[PDB]
């Protein structure tokens, strides 16, 4: 989580971090 | 006899929500408000023309600050913090969180800060806090006052927990393992695009892509007998819409093909009714599209390898079929509201 | 030190074959003709430009009855009834049975009543009289006066058989299921139209196709002592090329998925090194054309559900990886003609 | 009067042509044959399932050789042979050919050979002797007695002309080129394979393949004024259904943008009424599944270059849209038999 | 000389942009530093993996905060903002703008005042002060001291352009109009989703999708002489690389087919070398993944309707035919430094 | 096999008649 | 363009190498 | 037709609702 990890806690619904529980 | 509910997040499922809830005939419910990253506009256009249902035949208009489709209007609004969301003032006592990124009790809670009184996420919840119902597998087991934020589960945890119940009701499961060849999702690049999942990033319409899920796990919630028994992996494949469940579980009680499906047909039509479909055609995914339940067994497909060792195929319309779980949950705590 | 080659159907199978022997180093083969439905124009043209194998670095040329690569001529046949080919007077030894029409021994035995000497089939041999090999599961056992009619079996076969054999070695396969989403092919209707498969006539590229395969049991060819323990079903997807296995084997002997996957990299580093591949990258399927290999375990994705349930994912080309192991087959063959 | 209609080639057309018929108003004739290659339970199951239309809403059954819809019981032959088929001795008036084959005035005239009074041909006649006609242009100049074999065109004409009247009447055609981006049909191969013509030949669903087309040559034939005048191509892409064409054509009567709209939306309302449908909605191509109209011009994206040159951008849905012209075209003959 | 060069926006033109580079003979840049999204893992798999290009033969490691190619390392830097960007400190001279979001002269311009001495927008460059370039067309107008940013132009322009250039000189074009029917990219969502294009907003992979375009009116950007000239629009259809332009413009000196295709390819041969590639093949889309030319005219497809109206059909690789061109770009300022 | 089962015998390559075992 | 194709199709018009609809 | 857009792409130019590529 280097980078998303931080990254995709500010901006959740970012293209780079959505997971769709599928 | 009647709840007010707020939709956050007009997605895929936010979007299948309302329309479901419109084709009912009745329903202790009342969709006055919802939540995007859009304006009224954007939303009324998405939810009239569908790529994958259709046209919405319906009469739809919007202004402003609002949509309305024959004669209900709902406010439109476009806060990204739920903690600004005008639900107290605006008697919210439901919220669908469908924006697919407050699934924790924690984030979810943040609604009920906002003044809603209950939130119904459509996803799997994370964390410790929130209650899951499945219809049809625990739905009996609901009490309005045990959890502020409910899940609906995911969708393969829908049509796999409904077929596991069966199968362990008839046959015992003593554990099992579970394959589901589902449709894209908007959490998938078009084109190959940085993300923090490396299969994700992919091209969704043009390779079938592995990730890891945990609705073969979420079965335990609403059945706690299998905890730890179950377990999946997920392959996406290019197809806009409608997946299907590969279960392979070792059974206690030796049986034959015929008669798993017998006992599947047999719950179709009286137990899980409503929620397991018995199909016994040649069809293909598309012939799927639109499906109300959550499960629908292929039975021609059903395999026994050696007495203990069943197979079983199951279809679902991940987005149509989990929003008729969805709404039922709603209409299920309208019904019961304290 | 060389026999003589005909390709009969060229297809996928009889392109993607004659690229995968161009492209070897070495060879106790050569390819002296070819009978196909089009003029040699036709065949010059899609060997040398190809939708999912994109162009063919060559030097190509054809004429009224023959095709040119790379100084090599072929010549271009176009009857369809076997027993017309001038395969005797053309001094054929083997013919490479890839129309997907003549699969049990009588049919393809027109060739050799033409005149040929020997035929390999590129797929499951129907009926009695044939024999089947598979590259690195029992290649061991080749006797050129065994079977006239030989057959490489199904791609799945390919896959399947060397991964099952590895877990059969290592923790004896008490029996288990399997389902291979595959790519879809041209036994396949682009559009829904009429076929003698209700499934196979839907339209391939927006479709899941369930489809009925034989592949599962046809492992218990090269490996007798699977013989009625393993089965299966096939997934037809919308992608043009490449498929992926899932077996589950429930194992005789109680292991830990590190251990499953520490076997099979093993292997793919000596006894099935070339046949099998070990891929702990989180990649997807267009990730894999071209690959050589026959079997291409993705660790990554390899379960044990309570130590005696197996569950392994394995990529294949079912074009490119199975027509390398075509070209293995006849090679073998060839240093061997009696 | 009700005339007796047989369908040749229960393809797509042949069953969108079916459907269009089950579901209207009133009717001037009576579907009581189907030939096709295939049984009746074939038949039967892909009038229901269809990958694209979804699931055909009416009861529906079938027997060793007929099938019965909404009470209809229509025979089942099989013969792929005109000559042989039953038309005298069932006292057939009018014949659907819609099998791709018999489209030359020749071919299509073996259903009269063999009994048949008049046949209707599902695409542009090739050869002399055929009666051409584009509903919304130029059938009031029907005359039953004119042809015995008549033709309504292929589906690009029948959204090309409809249009390129209203602009000819309102400014006047010079001259004109067209191109069509068109959905992939059953004559493309699925993956790259064998065919006549090496662009049909490659993967259908993954390539933009052009391809001749006679349509824009074909509008000469019903609007005679433009003959020599217009000339295009075709582009098939990756969709299974509906298209769209792009017209550019040079007037006499320098226009703007607000004008060609003005008028092609008037025509909507009036002259053209039912044949040519105005969206000035930002729509895409699934949009227009099941839009009965032939020709959906696009407003917004109308240009008019220069004062003189025009460009309208048109949707049709190639197979349900042509199809209500073909219900429309038998109407006019059955009103009009003799 | 070797000037020092950074890119920003490492997606599809970003890493089709470096592999080009690092495929040619010789060089005067040299990429330093990439800022993306991502951390330089990702950037590293994604730079090897491609489901497009296939993988990427060289070697590729990546540390903590860098990558290396063939033994050069590049910093990955990951601010999303350009201002904070340390362009000065890292004495960077050529910044590749390929973000996609900084496209308008002032956003480009971040990269200035953060120490770049110069930027490079892989796209039409939107308000003043900006110096577009096509590589054949104009590139020969290149002067350092001109412009601080600079643009390629679109892909589509890179196609346009060079024939349109071909056809004025030639035969003088009074007006026109063009669509290029183009594989869909990262701007659209996979399914129905949110956005402030609703055509933009529906599902890539199974819609033909229009586009308004800056192409047709950008070429004026390069040949002043058909300012105000030309216009068109654009159709995104389902595949995910390889587009195709359909011009259709009408010239002052009448001639015929064969002459425009004559001096097609007389320029493909000459003047236009490398930039304009001539193709009598009946091939597909997918035929042309990797070829480096920008416009590769389809000459069967040539039209020319009534002497002075002049249809040509010409494919690009959007995405690897593009970063020749930006390669070709860069070079040339690097070429002409101070 | 009513009417597939003769009609594929003579033309087995038919559209209609296609079966590859994957 | 028919040393194959021509007699071929005439033979066996409904060949999946034989047809051609006018798109 | 900015009653949202124009702020929202201002503020988050590489949303996924607000990319504008010139194909
Ligand atoms: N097949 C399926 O699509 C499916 C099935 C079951 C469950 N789910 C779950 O439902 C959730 C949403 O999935 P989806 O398919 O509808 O995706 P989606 O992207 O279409 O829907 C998400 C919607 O939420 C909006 N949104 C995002 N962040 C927001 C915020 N902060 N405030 C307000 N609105 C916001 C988006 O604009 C979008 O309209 C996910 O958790 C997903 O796993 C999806
Ligand atoms: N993934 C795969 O495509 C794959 C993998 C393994 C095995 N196979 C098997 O190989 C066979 C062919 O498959 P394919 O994918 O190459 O299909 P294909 O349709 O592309 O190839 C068949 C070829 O045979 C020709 N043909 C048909 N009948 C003929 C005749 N009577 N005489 C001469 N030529 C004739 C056709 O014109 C065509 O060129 C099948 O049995 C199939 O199951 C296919
Ligand atoms: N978008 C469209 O699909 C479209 C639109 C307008 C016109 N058309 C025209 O309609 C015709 C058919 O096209 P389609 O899309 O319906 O394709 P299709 O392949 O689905 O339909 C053709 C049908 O004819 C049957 N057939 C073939 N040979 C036969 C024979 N000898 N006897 C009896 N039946 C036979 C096939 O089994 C099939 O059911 C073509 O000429 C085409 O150009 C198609
Ligand atoms: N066919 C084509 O792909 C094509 C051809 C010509 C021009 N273009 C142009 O190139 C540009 C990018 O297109 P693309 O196809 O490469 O799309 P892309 O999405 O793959 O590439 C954009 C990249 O920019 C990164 N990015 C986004 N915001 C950023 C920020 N603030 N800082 C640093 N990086 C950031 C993304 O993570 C991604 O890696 C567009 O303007 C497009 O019009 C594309
Ligand atoms: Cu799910
Ligand atoms: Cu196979
Ligand atoms: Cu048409
Ligand atoms: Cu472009």
């Amino acid at each position: 989580e280097p980078f998303f990890g931080d990254y995709c806690s500010e901006n959740p619904d970012a293209a780079e971090c959505l997971i769709y529980d599928d | 006899m009647t709840i007010r509910v707020a939709i956050n997040g007009f997605g895929r499922i936010g979007r299948n929500f309302l329309r479901c809830w419109f084709g009912r005939q009745n329903t202790d419910l009342e969709v006055v408000a919802i939540n995007n990253t859009s304006d009224a506009r954007t939303a009324a256009h998405l939810l009239e023309y569908d790529s994958v249902l259709g046209r919405f035949n319906a009469d739809i208009s919007y202004d402003e600050n609002s949509i309305t489709v024959n004669g209900k209007t709902m406010k439109i609004v476009c806060d990204r913090n739920p903690l600004n969301l005008p639900w107290k003032e605006w008697d919210i006592d439901l919220v669908i969180e469908s924006t697919g990124v407050f699934v924790t009790a924690e984030g979810a809670s943040k609604h009920i800060q906002a003044g809603a009184k209950k939130v119904l996420i459509t996803a799997p919840g994370k964390g410790e806090g929130v209650g899951t119902y499945v219809i049809g597998v625990n739905d009996s087991e609901y009490r309005h006052e045990d959890f502020a934020v409910i899940s609906n589960a995911s969708c393969t945890t829908n049509c796999l927990a409904p077929v596991a119940k069966v199968l362990h009701d008839n046959f015992g499961i003593i554990k099992g393992t579970m394959t589901t060849t589902h449709s894209y999702t908007l959490d998938q690049r078009i084109l190959d695009a940085s993300h923090r999942d490396l299969r994700r990033a992919r091209a969704a319409a043009v390779n079938i892509v592995p990730t890891t899920t945990g609705a073969a796990k979420a079965v335990a919630l609403v059945i706690p007998e299998l905890k730890g028994k179950l377990n999946g992996i997920a392959l996406r494949v290019p197809t806009p819409n409608v997946s299907v469940v590969d279960l392979v579980v070792q059974v206690e009680k030796p049986t034959i093909t015929e008669q798993v499906n017998e006992v599947l047909q047999k719950a179709s039509q009286t137990t899980m009714k409503g929620i397991i479909k018995y199909s016994d055609l040649p069809l293909v995914s598309s012939d799927f599209r639109g499906t109300d339940e959550s499960s629908i067994v292929d039975s021609s497909l059903t395999l026994v390898m050696d007495g203990d060792l069943v197979k079983v195929i199951a279809w679902y319309d991940n987005e149509w079929g989990y929003s008729q779980r969805v709404v039922d949950l709603a209409e299920l705590a309208a019904r019961k509201w304290a």
